[PDB]
RNA sequence: UAGGGGGGCCCGACUGUUUAGUAAAAACACAGGUCCCAGCUAGCCCGAAAGGGUUUGUACUGGGGCCGACGCCUGCCCAGUG
RNA sequence: GUCGGUCCUAACCCGACCCGUAACUCGGCGUCGGGGAAAGGGAAACGGGUUUAUAUUCCCGUACCGCGGUGGUAGGUGCGGC
């Protein structure tokens, strides 16, 4: 539904245009927490939220988690990136 | 769209009219109630229509023009996409 | 004698020949051998002026890849999408045979016979309306007035012709009357016969009177078809 | 003046010489900005030059390093988006 | 604008005669007013070239008449073909 | 360096063109008016034919004549020639 | 090697095949191929000196282009910014 954590979307402005990302966190009305979490070559960085498409795609975690703590939930949930 | 339920809510309630608006208020949350005019740019359509899906907001298609629902506020330019966050005394949710 | 400004223009010099290196291409539909079943969708991508037409075209892009020209209609817009074959439907701007057109459709870019790309209806501002259909034949009222029958198999498309009430404002000067001419070579200014010398016309010499009816028949030979050829009548009404 | 300096694509040039001559430089016109496939309109961080002034720079100096370097970046969001979304089922 | 009874037929002044000025001066007023889009509904429509005319706000090309968007026959097979 | 001016009449509406070497004009052209042929393998035309021009065109088009901006107007006669 | 011609196409022209002509060094022709711009498109050099007479062409100084090599590196297997 909403930007929520763990809510699965691909960049869609800059370098990393055409990759999946899982949100961790939430900074301001504009601006959350995104990792690629080793999966695929991006890091643990703040972005936009005009810059992102969301996937109905989801996944189980808490607001404000680890990468080591991620990879894990999509190991089960059944979640590539 | 009723001209007395919408004139109700902008007395009693609170809009808030625009689309780069409209569009974030149904990507991240806050509204209740997504209106869209019927002759509205494809992009902004398509997208709060996706947005709105997913989140579980309701749009209602206004069927006039963007030109016809700024006039029917009190404004002298386009409202092609609308807000409704806040209602009051009227039953503007009722409509879809 | 000396020969006849009509008897020049046969020979094809450059003083009576057509500029068409200037235009844009030739304007046919899509061969049948290549629509015959499957009803394309094309998408409007330019609209264009043309020097040689006086219709606009545009430039259509099919899925395949292929870009045509086509006779713009009255309303058509760039970004908007188009078929052309037998299951499309009644819209301006789509192709379709005239055995699925109903009565009381204005139509333009009609076929003669089926397959040949177009021949009827062309010009800026002009429509035909379909009249009547039956197994055998298709009536339509062409422009002039006439009505024509053809094959329920000959292509047309729906709607106007664009570029309409080009006549409506006047020429006014003599230079812009140049400019106008010279797009196409025609043949500018046009000189006047009863002043002319005998050896360079039928009418000419030093009187500058028409001595004789200025009706010719039909069988007169070339030289002499000057006037009113095989006039059925003449004057006010 | 040779004919073909007579001929208003040289752009010439007028340059006082280390001896005081005041001589005239000739040069070739340079061609204009890169512009947008679907909508005309101008591109960035896409230099302007003759062949032999962009033969003398490298790749990466030649044009911008996100996805879809020939379009304006608000109708890259657009394709971008357009194939995420046909990218559901 | 400070002229009574001419218009854009004014750059003639004294030559070629009334009805060719007024008539000239009739179309020319006609065709040099902004006109509605029939996308937007705005009042910012101009024309390119003959029969070919553009919005200036929201940038839609159409073709229609050569010195107005629209044509009585044009406006007769709307009519017709929305019918069916 | 650096216009002589004003009032009547005829022709042609105007800018434009013309008899290289005795005529620059009241002669030609012009916008515009009106008549004729023609639904395309057409109508008009070149050529011994093959082929071709108008034609990358289709009646708001292409070809053929007469009058000649604009304003007020354009009467009667089809026996004769066509 | 750096200036112009030797490349590209324009309007246009030619040949072969094909058709016509009693025939041709004549007339055509869609296509295939070939030509067609010393002011259109189009890689790269400037200053100073030297001769009776040449010079962006010789000499001095300082440069650039194309092709081909040698040897290292970026990368393949890397990053900063919403
Ligand atoms: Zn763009
Ligand atoms: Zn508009």
């Amino acid at each position: 539904p909403a930007i929520e954590v763990g809510r699965i979307a691909v960049v869609i402005a800059g370098r990393r245009a055409g990759q999946k990302v899982v949100v961790a966190d939430i900074i301001d009305k504009n601006f959350v927490l995104v990792t690629g979490a080793g999966l695929n070559k991006v890091k643990r960085r703040r972005m936009n939220v005009k810059h992102l498409e969301p996937l109905p795609e989801r996944v189980n975690i808490q607001r404000g988690a680890s990468d080591e703590e991620i990879k894990a939930a999509l190991e089960g949930a059944g979640i590539s990136l | 769209d009723f001209a007395f339920e919408l004139r109700k809510v902008q007395d009693t309630g609170k809009i808030v009219m625009g689309a780069k608006k409209s569009i974030h208020l149904a990507k991240v949350g806050g509204a209740k109630l997504i209106i869209v005019a019927r002759n509205a740019r494809p992009d902004i359509k398509e997208d709060i229509y996706y947005y709105a899906k997913l989140s579980g907001i309701p749009v209602y298609e206004f069927e006039g023009t963007s030109v016809e629902l700024g006039t029917l506020l009190g404004r002298p330019h386009t409202v092609s996409a609308l807000a409704v966050i806040d209602p009051g005394e009227s039953k503007i949710l009722a409509l879809a | 004698g000396k020969s006849l400004i009509q008897q020049r223009r046969g020979k094809g010099t450059t003083t009576f020949r057509a500029p068409s290196h200037r235009y844009r291409g030739a304007v046919r539909y899509v061969p049948l051998n290549l629509v015959q079943e499957r009803t394309l969708r094309g998408v409007v991508e330019e609209i264009l002026h043309d020097p040689g037409r006086t219709a606009p075209v545009a430039r259509v892009k099919f899925e395949d890849g292929t870009k045509k020209l086509i006779i713009a209609p009255e309303g058509v817009l760039v970004g908007q999408e188009i078929y052309i074959g037998p299951e499309a439907p009644i819209a301006i701007g789509n192709t379709l045979p005239l055995a699925k057109i109903p009565e009381g459709t204005y139509v333009y870019d009609i076929e003669g016979v089926p397959g040949d790309g177009g021949k009827y209806v062309r010009a800026g501002g002009t429509y035909a309306l379909v009249v009547s259909r039956e197994k055998d034949k298709v009536i339509v009222q062409l422009p002039s007035g006439e009505l024509k029958a053809f094959n329920p198999m000959c292509r047309a498309t729906i709607g106007v012709v664009a570029g309409g009430g080009r006549l409506e404002k006047p020429i006014v000067k003599a230079g812009k009357a140049y400019y106008i001419a010279k797009a196409r070579n025609r043949f500018w200014p046009k000189p006047r016969g009863v002043k002319m010398n005998a050896v360079n016309h039928p009418h000419g010499g030093k009187e500058h009177h028409i001595g004789r009816p200025s009706t010719v028949s039909r069988r007169a030979p070339p030289g002499r078809k000057v006037g009113h050829i095989a006039a059925r009548r003449t004057g006010r009404r | 003046m040779k004919p073909m300096y007579r001929s208003r694509s040289w752009r010439r040039k007028y340059v006082r010489t280390p001896g005081g001559r005041t001589v005239i430089h000739f040069e070739r016109r340079k061609p204009k900005v890169a512009h947008c496939a679907m909508c005309g309109r101008p591109l960035n961080g896409v230099p302007r030059g003759r062949p032999s002034e962009l033969r003398k720079l490298p790749k990466t100096k030649k044009r911008p390093e996100r996805p879809y370097p020939n379009l304006c970046p608000s109708c890259m969001r657009k394709v971008m988006k357009a194939q995420v979304r046909a990218s559901i089922t | 604008g400070r002229t009574t009874k001419v218009g854009s037929a004014g750059r003639f002044g004294p030559r070629y005669g009334l009805k060719i000025r007024r008539r000239v001066a009739a179309v020319e007023a006609r065709m040099k007013q902004k006109h509605v889009c029939p996308v937007c509904g705005r009042k910012a429509v101009r024309r390119i070239s003959t029969g070919i005319w553009q919005c200036q706000k929201c940038g839609a090309t159409f073709a229609g008449g050569a010195y107005l968007p629209t044509t009585p026959a044009g406006k007769v097979a709307k009519r017709v073909t929305a019918s069916k």
